[PDB]
């Protein structure tokens, strides 16, 4: 069960939820498999915060094992659209989609904890049916691979060729190793 | 107590007042501040009108 | 699960869920598979919004892998019926029914994010039973296919022949390609 | 999740549900399969609105795919019993029971959207057991068939012979066709 | 989802559910299969209304397909015990328990809508075990049949022999036919 | 769905549940199969009622098909422990456990409806394992059998020998027959 | 459904659940199987009750079929750690963990109802894997049995050898036999 | 199910949950299998408490059988990152991940109840696929094994070699033995 | 698929399954679970062999993980009834039924392999139903325990008390240990 | 389907299963999981060959993934009991049981194919029940672990301590490694 917390204000005191209370502090949590339902929830949170203060930064804690690509693009496009900078923090795990959203944060604000694992691989898919349909779907997923690799190369700063060879198979990276590739800029070992 | 010492009243590491420590209330009250009265409910204006404070 | 937010007002402040807060700002979310239950919910939202202000626009965010045809048409008719213009924005994915509802928005108010995929294909169905019953159901679905193509050509502007040949099989389109066809009018990448 | 809306009144602001908010405007939603549970809810809603003001017409939207005939007749008998006129609007789909309740609205107050679909067929059923029991159930369902056709002919105006012939097999009717058959009176395309 | 309605009173406006609002008007709903859980709920409502006004009649709607006999004998005993007359209105379907609870209403205050269906059959059961136990259970179910057959004859006015010859196998009766046997008194078609 | 009721007093209006409202009137409901979760709930209600007025009687409505022996004994011990008298009323059915808790009420305050059914039988059980373990459980259940019969004879006023012979197998007793056996004192037919 | 209750106080009337209301009176319910989630809830209640008055006794009603040893020991350690004495009352059934937690109460405050059953046996478990792993788990559970028997002998007063032999297999004890064994100090039959 | 409590203060009365009430006192419960959802909730509780007072210690009660490594390490990095010291108390059981989060508390603030068990072992895993893929996952889990052992030796104070041999297989440790190894600093048996 | 072996006969050649050929040598195999169907087959073999030669001994191999108790008794009784001595040899291991049959062999004809394990335990069973029926089945299986122990003591030349004490729980015995216990005579080393 | 191999014997051309044909050449095949049914069949085959000639070597093939431990001991003891020396050969792979039965052959006639693998590990078991029963089964399997190590060490020739260390975890040995380890004599690369 989610615990409740009371916030003291001049008007009085109201009982907020633990996740809702942190939303006031511009903190969003990306946990579990990425899907359309949870993606829209994160999208709405970003837009709401932008209206409250288009200058203050937003903190996004990413602890996910991956998910649907389309649901992730809905979040990536929203981050690059809103004015405030989105600070991405890698908490525990960051898979293919999680790592993509981890390196899509504002430059100099992509943090990672020391004991965190980061994995980047090739998109997964499949289809069953006629040969004509298979090639149609096959060419679509291939475009996503190159389209995603191009974006990752932009944020990380590495060459497209290097990204293609690294993302061919599962590539596990640690917090120090991630800084070398460019996915993250600094490691958060202790506050201040 | 929540402002001058550990903010935990419940738990294995808290401090339950069962040792007949009658001095606790006296020493605690001596550390009273205006902010403490605000949390009690007293409006800021009333506190300002009463500058002198003496604990028993 | 669903975060709660507050709306500071002159009199005071009230608590709302993230989805209902955006509804006040004339924003409707179309997420997941389309069915009668969620479709009627969207219909109610559209009707309620036009009553508060029949002149302001309504924003419909679309992210869904298609759904039922009958449920979707209920939304299409409702959009074309109400006086205010309905702006459609595609976030992540737009399938057969989602794309039809995306291009059904008002002219110059159909947007899409740069990293978004759009798919259009002919309706699919089936019926088991006697030959006579199969024939009756076959004619119905065929008429639906024609009507859907006719409406798509109206909003997109392409010829009926082009739509029939393009929608014969799955056709994936990106944000720039969607603009050429006529499904959308512009692409949103950054604010201002 | 069902959105929550706020209504500003002379007495102040009240937070209602989207479905309950429309109930105040003499609007009832008939969505999904027809069963005893949802039928009783609609019956209660109709009676409540009648007590408030039995002079204003009641609006009943119909996006149902059909259901049991017992629960459907409960709604039909309630519609013809109450003093106010029940205006039915077909949104998306109207099946056997959904079309029997659409044509059972007040004359001149039956509407259908341009892309709505209507289907009418004879009752379905079955029973297992002794031949004697089958004879009892066989004659009972036949009476329902003849009774439903009689009521269908009354509202539509078509001869009982035509209704029986067209109901033998599934018959699909579009919004314009339904106007000629007598199921509906007008088509709503654009406001005003 | 059950809609919420508002009731205007001298003290102020109060929000209640549709079912609770009708309860204030001495209206009880009997829907679905009969069981101990729902039976106790109806018993509680009857007892509560009796205390509020032991001289005002109570209306009990019956849209149920039947259920447990024991669950239905509590409601029957509760209706015959309380002083106020309990009116019964058949809405759509009334099976063995529903019909037994429809004819048990106060004489002169029983109603059946024009297109309602009433079915009466004999009690169903069964037991698996030793022959000695089968005999014990067989004798008991035969007593319930005789007991229920006698109660129906008292409330309908037909001879016990006729009830035995008419309840042996399923007997479907329309509203006009029920008036001739005694299960109901009049048929409600319009307000006046 | 449990309906909500209103209680008018000179303290303010309070909305209560149908079951919670009756609790204030010293009425406790015993419905469904007896188990530990519901038994502890009934026990809590009894201890709470005696705190308000330990002199007034507590009414217990019994409609259940039986249950666990341990759970029932928890209620039995609590009934005979509290100072106020526990009035037991049988509506519907009362099985082995339900009958034990029925006859366990205060002498002269046990009632039964005219069509209620009562059943009494020996306890059930079983164990799978080693022979030594079977003897342990076999003797334990036998002790319970004798203990239940002794308590049954005490309240019913019959001899221990008669109870054993009658409870050897299922024995169904109607309301008039239960009075002769001693399980109840009187029968409630109408409110006099 | 958990009933609600009203508590009259100086500030006015406060609503509480039946379980929460009894918690205010220093009463904790241990129902069902003992698991981690349920045990932590009981621990939180004990710690919470200690803060208001560390000199007032706490009542723990035990009715359970048993559970995991780890979760039970958490409650046992908490009972001995807190300053106020914990009074254990057995209602219904008390298994291995229930009996262990029943005899762990304060000396002279362990009660039991006359028709309650107490069962004690050795721990259960198992492991599937390599012989080396089995040896580790085999020695672990053996130490637990010895540690549990040592504590049982301390509270009951019996010798360690007697506890070992008596717990080799399931041993059922009644309320009087429990007193002789030392598991409880008194039996509650009637109030005062 | 979950009991509610009230906190009486000069301001008034506030209804709080048993878990929420303890949260005000900087107490977090880690119950059940470790996973992303529960771990994220614990992290939120830590961050919220840090905002209230970054100088007050936080108490974490651990009772769990272990879980996912990634979810667990998120809590570890969060405990060391925040400025306040986190006190860990072992109640009942502490498995591989639970023990790692136990010894990870602040020095001199790691407690364990006397009747508690602690287990430590190497991490578990697996992967099905191509040989080259197995090598990647096989090499990655080995790093986690060594990485986790390095942290255990740092907090416990033992040598890496000793930890490797001890964690090769399941090693059960009691409260007194845990103090010797350094997993905890003291044992809590009685208050003061 | 049993391998066939062609042994020349009077005709000149005849293929016989491995089991049929070994049957001529008075060799019977006991494999898998013991049931009525399998038991009668062995009895048929022994009876047939007796007709062939009522003097020559019949070699019997016992390798099975126990089975039905009643099935074994048929084989046991047949062995003592027929005149030829049945030598019993255990291969791999001996279970409850195997060990009982192993010691049932003629004195001086019971042997075992160097690496074999013998396990003896009390009979297992269970029943579900009324208490009266449990006592009947509980006493029936109890007699079997005593009866089986008496027969085992007679053949093993051990006191009945030792058999009862050692048969309370599973007791594994190696080949040399079985010799000292009287179950067998001597181990079987290399031939000659 | 098994192919029919023809052999012109004294009788004449008569086909037999390929396995039966190889049986005449003193060749036994061990395939798949090892169980009592398959193990018993192997015992019948080897004993049959000994009768024909007790001084002619047998060419045994072992290609199995392991199985029941007790089923294998019967074969091992039988191999040493009979005078003929069994030449054990490994095809494809050798598992826990397969490897034990491989080195059991007479020294100097144990070979393996060029591309084959051998795996050795300690026994695997498990038990669920009381602590006393677990201790019994724990000691039983523990003795088996040491018993096999003694027999395997004797045939392999390696020290008991060295093999005990290697049998703790799975150890894979290729064809050349087995020769150096003393488990086999040589490798069969080509005929002659």
């Amino acid at each position: 069960l989610v615990p409740m917390v009371i916030e003291q204000t001049s008007r009085g005191e109201r009982s907020f939820d633990i996740y809702s209370r942190l939303l006031k502090e511009r903190v969003i949590f990306l946990t579990g498999q990425v899907e359309d339902h949870m993606a829209n929830l994160i999208v709405a949170q970003m837009l709401f915060l932008e209206a409250e203060n288009p200058e203050k930064d937003i903190y996004l804690y990413i602890n996910s094992p991956g998910g649907v690509i389309t649901a992730g693009m809905s979040i990536y496009d929203t981050m690059q659209f809103i004015k405030p900078d989105v600070s991405t923090i890698c908490m525990g795990q960051a898979a293919s989609m999680g790592a993509f959203l981890l390196t899509a944060g504002a430059k100099g604000k992509r943090f990672c904890l020391p004991n965190s694992r980061v994995m980047i691989h090739q998109p997964l898919g499949g289809y069953q049916g006629q040969a004509t349909d298979i090639e149609i779907h096959a060419r679509e997923i291939l475009k996503v691979k190159g389209r995603m690799n191009e974006l990752m190369a932009l944020h990380t700063g590495q060459s497209l060729e290097q990204i293609e060879r690294d993302t061919e198979r599962d590539r596990f990276l640690s917090a120090p190793e991630a800084v070398e590739y460019g996915l993250v800029d600094s490691i958060l070992t202790h506050r201040n | 107590s929540h402002r001058v010492e550990t903010g935990s009243g419940i738990g294995f590491g808290a401090t339950v007042k069962a040792k007949s420590d009658k001095a606790s209330e006296g020493e605690l009250l001596a550390q009273v501040e205006p902010e403490d009265l605000i949390k009690f409910g007293l409006i800021p204006e009333f506190i300002g009108r009463l500058p002198v404070v003496a604990t028993l």
